[PDB]
């Protein structure tokens, strides 16, 4: 109790405790102080604050708590004990017991910024996000039977000479009879964590460094990889000294991380007025050939034949039986020809337009840390809800094509490398897109656009081909249709003018509702086997009219888009 | 005197608030409370012009004989125009200052709050509205040696709003703290002899010194949080000195780059050898001063004060006041005004001005103050969207000069700029630049014009005006200038609002109207 | 030491006078020096709303000769651009131009791909045909959808691309093919060519004897102290955009030479074919510091066109001559 400054006291003696109770604003509202009330909705155990309040205080303790925080944190955990602990009652009168706390707090700076200097100081930085590991185990304090006293620490040494196996006489027990007895023990968590640096500070011409985090008790579960957070730490060390003279210890620890909210994509981890906007176009039957304008929503192409998608993205029904099959909920459709025609930035657009990843052949396609043999996995992981559209099948080696023999006709899916078998699935689909042999002229003759199986043209559905026809008044026209289109580089905001080809994230939950509510069904009704096996596009339409239900040929529309496709083969 | 008037005011009325100004609000939000304070019921105006004048009292023919005037009155004969008042009384406090002598007789509708030590234009009813006829013209043109001296040679405004209101009321057992710093908020408005002048500011160290240095109605036990008077010291009124580096004030001042030429780089090196002097780091001069270590920020006036003595700018210590209400914050009245204009935004919805007109006069409260921050935010990218055109253009030199003045031109507008004023501001902020700083000042006190592009308004030719500098106080030709093509030819010209200083021309009307008015 | 440039280097006359200084080995092929005077003289970001982000990249390669300069062909670049980076293709080339997200641990050293490394800068490459497929899958999508993909690894990461591609190839099965097709004059693939943008070729039959002679005498206009800055200040300064001035022409450039030159080697010509245009078009501005675009800078892109691409279509020869020279 050396009161005359660095007194061990004075903030759980009066001040930090008299500081909670004095912010003190009336409205009886403006509290630090029924915060962790509504913490206790659940025992979160935790609380926030700022680092320009005591500020508002004073300009004192400022300067006195940043700089050994690994003091002011834990004097602010006993404040906060020796207080709250208050108030479980009135008077004497509601108890199980107290419990362990979190105290949370909170201009930016960079990661080259920062060394010997900035030592056992808190920061403000920002960075992205890059891998971590699990959740382990950690203790405050556990005792021994050799004398059995917790066995206090002052850091999250090894009991020297006394044994305490010791009083029994004489007879003596010297260099540790020390059996640590964790059933008295305590227990904390841990994650490790891991951050990437901007890509504005000069990773060019040089390498992009990186440091290493460190965690406690609540603040793992709350993150994973691709995100962009801010921070503050410490900077300390785990080494020791005087390494050809004394290289050592990079890493921070966390206290109080204050994550992004990038805009409009994070409907993804962590309204009615929008239903209105979504129903009362609906409400016009004028979505089926309107939207043929739309899923290329500011470019040409598909057009009278966009309206066989409207099946695709809904699907069909996952229709399951009482007998063994689970039939082909999941349907494949096609697209194939030359470059030029947009066919790169369409389907680049269509990731914009559910989930899925794009680029063609090799490029999705068949560590040195405590021994654990990890496996990412297979292509089930962004689409199994998720689809795809891609390039290049024959464009790809055959070592790799057996397993969309597997996938995507059945995905009839198996593990082998180890001695484990996987058994996944998916209710996933792709498209083809192509650069094969010859297109037009090709299609209508017979079967050697890919040059080694017969087997394709088996489970796919209509053939819709990318050409650059020639046709002299469509030139004109496409060699308009290019330039401003290209030039001011301009063609954003005007296409969400449109009745209903418009607001692509309107639209993508749109369709997260339209397809997204049960499985619904049909009606009672070349006319082959396998066209015929489109009966799962019969069962399309009421997600398309949303109905529950609808006949044979009405939807048959899609019959005069296959019939287009039975041209390439109908001999 | 409205001791006698006031007392009549409990009939009904009518609580103008006029024409665009931070005045309004500041001299009027204390009357909005006070109408409920007799127990009468208030009723206010949104005002963009004289266009505004009588399409919305227009709307209200009635006899609600208990009237406004503010900012106006140089208008028109005002029963001439108000002509339905038969004895309808007004009441003035304008601070549209040089007014005509045909508006204050037929002394039943009008109250004259005139009393001043220039007794000069008195017969201008025995020459005007009175007027052989040779003498008659020797007495009108011989004494229009003064008395189109006023009137047709320039203009200017005189005094607060509400600190008559103020003179009223701290007699009425009100001691509104707030309305005080509200008062300030009039004082910076205009008053400050960085806009328009006070001189006797100097003088004002004692006014409301001595009407506060007075008064600590607790002078004994003060220590309590909410609402503690305020408290004066020598400050700034440099560039909104807290929420921001150091660096961004020694940027974006002017009074640094009238006197140090920032903008290009030995303004830079300079700098930096005067951080030496003052030997702060260069983090810390690059951190938000609220932001910054303590010592530094608590030693920084200390000692600019005074070792700024020597390098070019004498101008720096001035006498101002800031507070907060409890521990969030402490505020500054200067930490305010520039953010006043950030809700001034001329959004094309037409929404837009007249609800942020209701917005700004919600804002001036204690209960409502989480808006005001986006305000300073505006207001700091606003004033770095200023070299947006600066260092393009005062090193592309648009400049021209035009003869008798200097003459500038814009052709591309900006929705930063679709709001006026910043018309003013840039001119201010650029003369400084090449046309006084590559040369003498020979060449640069002259006045400056400025064109304004309309891409939004059909393309209208808007327009402000600009004093030498160094010499302000010498009244504004332009109050006249710009009625010399006007009264030449005249072209499509407007003066629809309550100021001179502004006009609007046709979009391609401009040229031959300038070499009309280049004279 | 700036009254050269903001006085000289902006004029179209600098085709003379950056061609007086652009190659000083030989006279030889003045095409190239127009070329080169374009080469390392483009970038641009524009990316549009909504869409993606569109084109800034330029790629280039001719088909040499075993006794031509197709390896002495590049190396004056390499000290003065802003960002080179240098490659000899396959003989030693490897694969690391397999990244599991496997950080690179202590004494366990792996390594990753030098494409962002110079990022707005180039692969300058000889034997480009002789690399490695799976490293030209990396190579490829880097200039057609401004990002390429690492293959089922861990992570199937990717790498940034706004640069540029270049190279100095040999040509297949010997020497030179004639006006035949440049597919077969050197094995490339075709979807790797669907974004290759610039082209020149080199045979020679029957002054620079002397020349090489006293070259090898030697007993022991540009500054060259600066040409950096100037060509920073076109990679810099001016950059305006347009509307179509009269491009509504080349829908008879792509219909009528579709179809007249319709079957002989005549499909090369596409809106990528002008896209390539499009990215120099705009760089006379960048050379000149223009603010805006004519038909001026439009005729000597096509005299570009016109001089390169007459090569790689069939012996009849004749089919860009009548059909564009008047556009020359
Ligand atoms: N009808 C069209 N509308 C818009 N752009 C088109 C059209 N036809 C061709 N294009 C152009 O084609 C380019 C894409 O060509 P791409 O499909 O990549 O060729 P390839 O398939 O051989 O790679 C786009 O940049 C686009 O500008
Ligand atoms: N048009 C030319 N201009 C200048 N030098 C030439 C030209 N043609 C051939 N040469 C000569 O060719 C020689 C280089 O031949 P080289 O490029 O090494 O053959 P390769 O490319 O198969 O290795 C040079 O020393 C140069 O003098």
């Amino acid at each position: 109790n050396q009161q005359d400054a660095q007194i061990n006291l004075q903030a759980v003696k009066k001040k930090y405790k008299e500081f909670i109770r004095t912010f003190n604003e009336e409205n009886f509202f403006y509290k630090y102080r029924d915060t962790l009330k509504r913490n206790y909705l659940n025992g979160r155990y935790f609380l926030e604050i700022e680092m320009e309040d005591l500020v508002g205080f004073d300009e004192t303790l400022a300067d006195k708590l940043n700089k050994q925080p690994t003091e002011h944190l834990e004097i602010f955990e006993e404040a906060a004990r020796e207080v709250a602990d208050e108030i479980t009652a009135p008077r004497p009168e509601h108890e199980e017991h107290m419990h362990d706390i979190q105290i949370l707090l909170s201009n930016p700076t960079n990661i080259r910024q920062l060394k010997s200097d900035c030592v056992s100081k808190l920061v403000k930085i920002a960075g992205i996000i890059v891998a971590a590991s699990g959740i382990s185990a950690k203790a405050t304090r556990m005792s021994i039977q050799c004398l059995s006293c917790s066995t206090v620490i002052p850091n999250l040494y090894a009991l020297p000479r006394k044994c305490n196996t010791e009083q029994a006489g004489r007879p003596k027990c010297p260099l540790d009879p020390f059996f640590i007895m964790p059933d008295k023990c305590k227990c904390v968590d841990f994650q490790t964590l891991k951050l990437q640096e901007l890509p504005d500070f000069v990773p060019q011409g040089e390498i992009p460094r990186h440091l290493q985090l460190f965690c406690d008790r609540s603040l793992c579960e709350r993150v994973v990889p691709g995100n962009r957070v801010l921070i503050q730490g410490i900077y300390s060390i785990r080494k020791v000294g005087k390494a050809v003279v004394g290289v050592r210890a990079p890493y921070m620890r966390v206290v109080g991380i204050t994550v992004d909210s990038e805009g409009a994509g994070a409907i993804s981890r962590y309204t009615s007025d929008e239903e209105e906007h979504f129903r009362r176009m609906a409400a016009s039957g004028d979505i089926y050939e309107r939207l043929s304008q739309s899923l290329a929503p500011s470019i040409f192409g598909s057009r009278d034949i966009k309206k066989a998608i409207t099946c695709m993205l809904f699907g069909g029904s996952r229709k399951r039986l009482p007998d063994g099959l689970c039939r082909r909920g999941d349907i494949n459709v096609l697209l194939l020809g030359d470059p030029g025609t947009a066919k790169s930035q369409l389907l680049k657009f269509v990731e914009k337009v559910p989930i899925a990843v794009y680029t063609s052949g090799k490029g999705s396609s068949t560590d040195p840390q405590t021994r654990n043999f990890v496996m990412e996995g297979g292509a089930m992981v962004l689409a199994d809800g998720g689809v795809v559209c891609i390039d290049e099948f024959d464009k790809m080696r055959e070592d790799d094509r057996v397993a969309i023999h597997e996938a995507m006709e059945q995905q009839t899916i198996s593990i082998a490398k180890a001695g484990i078998t996987t058994t996944l699935n998916s209710r996933c689909s792709v498209l083809a897109a192509a650069n094969s042999i010859f297109g037009r002229w090709d299609d209508t003759k017979g079967e050697e656009n890919i040059d080694f199986m017969p087997t394709i043209l088996s489970r796919f559905d209509m053939i819709f081909i990318v050409k650059d026809i020639h046709d002299e008044s469509r030139d004109i026209t496409l060699a308009k249709h290019i330039i401003n289109v290209h030039l001011s580089s301009n063609k954003s905001a005007p296409s969400e003018p449109a009745e209903g080809e418009i607001s692509l994230s309107t639209f993508k939950k749109y369709i997260h509702y339209c397809r997204t509510h049960c499985g619904p069904r049909l009606s009672e009704a070349p006319i082959t086997v396998r066209q015929l096996e489109v009966i799962r596009i019969s069962e399309s339409l009421a997600k398309i009219r949303l109905q529950p239900f609808a006949t044979d040929e009405h939807v048959n529309e899609a019959l005069r888009l296959f019939q287009v496709s039975t041209l390439d083969a109908a001999m | 005197l409205r001791n006698d008037f006031y007392r009549q005011l409990v009939g009904k009325r009518i609580l103008i608030v006029v024409n665009y100004d931070i005045d309004a609000i500041c001299a009027s939000r204390i009357l909005q409370a006070l109408f409920k304070y007799d127990h009468m019921l208030y009723t206010v105006v949104p005002i963009m012009g004289v266009t505004g004048l009588k399409r919305a009292y227009g709307e209200h023919q009635g006899d609600v004989k208990y009237v406004v005037l503010v900012n106006c009155g140089g208008c028109v004969d005002i029963v001439e125009l108000l002509q339905p008042s038969d004895d309808v009384t007004f009441f003035i406090c304008d601070s549209h200052r040089p007014l005509d002598v045909c508006n204050i007789y037929s002394d039943r509708q009008v109250c004259i709050l005139g009393d001043a030590s220039l007794e000069e234009n008195i017969p201008a009813f025995e020459t005007i509205f009175y007027d052989l006829k040779q003498r008659a013209r020797r007495q009108w043109e011989s004494e229009r040696d003064r008395i189109m001296f006023e009137y047709t040679q320039f203009s200017y405004y005189g005094r607060s709003a509400a600190l008559m209101v103020f003179e009223l009321a701290w007699k009425l057992s009100k001691d509104n703290m707030d309305l005080l710093w509200w008062a300030i908020v009039g004082i910076t408005e205009q008053l400050l002899l960085g806009k328009i002048e006070s001189g006797a500011y100097t003088l004002e160290l004692e006014q409301i010194q001595s009407h506060v240095s007075r008064l600590t109605n607790k002078t004994n036990d003060q220590n309590t949080m909410s609402a503690s008077k305020i408290t004066f010291e020598n400050d700034l009124h440099l560039v909104l000195y807290r929420h921001w580096p150091v660096t961004e004030s020694m940027r974006y001042s002017r009074y640094s780059s009238c006197q140090l030429k920032l903008w290009t780089l030995r303004g830079e090196k300079r700098l930096h050898e005067l951080l030496l002097e003052m030997g702060l780091p260069l983090v810390h001069a690059r951190q938000t001063y609220g932001a910054m270590d303590l010592v530094l920020r608590k030693e920084f006036f200390s000692m600019v004060e005074r070792l700024a003595e020597k390098y070019d700018i004498a101008d720096i210590v001035y006498g101002t006041f800031t507070l907060s209400y409890g521990y969030r914050s402490r505020y500054a009245a200067a930490d305010y005004v520039y953010a006043l204009l950030a809700i001034m935004e001329s959004v094309k919805k037409h929404k837009t001005p007249e609800d942020c007109f209701l917005e700004a006069s919600d804002a001036l409260s204690r209960q409502h103050k989480q808006l005001l921050s986006a305000g300073i935010d505006q207001a700091k990218l606003l004033h770095a969207a200023v070299f947006r055109q600066v260092q393009s253009s005062l090193e592309a030199r648009q400049v021209h000069s035009a003869g008798s003045f200097f003459y500038y031109v814009l052709q591309e507008e900006h929705a930063f700029f679709s709001y006026p004023y910043a018309l003013g501001l840039l001119a201010r902020f650029l003369l400084r630049g090449h046309v006084a700083t590559s040369r003498a000042r020979q060449a640069s006190d002259l006045p400056l014009i400025a064109s304004c592009p309309l891409n939004a308004s059909e393309g209208m030719c808007l327009l402000v005006g600009i004093v030498p500098v160094r010499e302000d106080s010498p009244r504004n030709f332009f109050g006249k200038a710009f009625e010399q093509a006007a009264q030449k030819s005249g072209v499509a010209l407007l003066q629809d609002f309550f100021e001179p200083a502004v006009v609007q021309l046709r979009q391609s009307d401009l040229t031959r109207f300038l070499d009309s008015l280049t004279v | 030491d700036i009254a050269t440039i903001q006085k000289l280097s902006k004029d179209p006359r600098i085709v003379e006078r950056v061609v007086a200084s652009m190659a000083p080995s030989i006279y030889g092929h003045d095409y190239i020096k127009r070329a080169l005077a374009l080469a390392l003289f483009g970038g641009e970001s524009k990316n549009p709303g909504e869409k993606h982000k569109v084109r800034g990249d330029i790629n280039l390669l001719i088909c040499g000769d075993p006794g031509t300069a197709k390896s002495q062909f590049l190396k004056y670049t390499e000290k003065v651009a802003p960002r080179a980076v240098f490659t000899t293709g396959q003989g030693a080339s490897a694969v690391g131009l397999y990244v599991r997200r496997n950080p690179v641990s202590r004494e366990w050293t792996l390594e990753a791909g030098a494409l962002v490394l110079a990022d707005q800068g180039v692969c300058l490459i000889d034997e480009f045909d002789k690399m490695n497929d799976q490293d030209r899958t990396s190579i490829h999508e880097a200039m057609e959808q401004q990002s390429i993909s690492i293959s089922k690894a861990g992570i199937v990461t990717s790498l940034q691309a706004r640069c540029t591609v270049i190279a100095a190839a040999n040509p297949i099965g010997g020497r030179y093919d004639p006006s035949m097709t440049f597919s077969e004059n050197v094995n490339l693939s075709e979807p790797i060519l669907s974004r290759f943008d610039v082209l020149c070729v080199v045979k020679d039959e029957f002054q620079l004897a002397k020349f090489v002679v006293h070259s090898h005498m030697k007993h022991h206009e540009i500054p060259q102290d600066l040409l950096r800055q100037y060509i920073v200040y076109a990679k810099e300064n001016i950059r305006p955009k347009l509307t179509n001035i009269d491009e509504d022409k080349i829908a008879k450039m792509y219909a009528q030479l579709r179809q007249e030159s319709f079957a002989t080697g005549s499909l090369p010509i596409t809106v990528r074919h002008i896209e390539s245009v499009i990215r120099m078009s705009e760089a006379h501005a960048r050379m000149h510091l223009r603010e805006n675009v004519m038909e001026a800078d439009v005729s000597m892109a096509i005299r570009m066109m016109l001089e390169s691409f007459i090569e790689a279509q069939k012996f009849s020869v004749m089919k860009k001559m009548r059909s564009t020279f008047q556009k020359y």
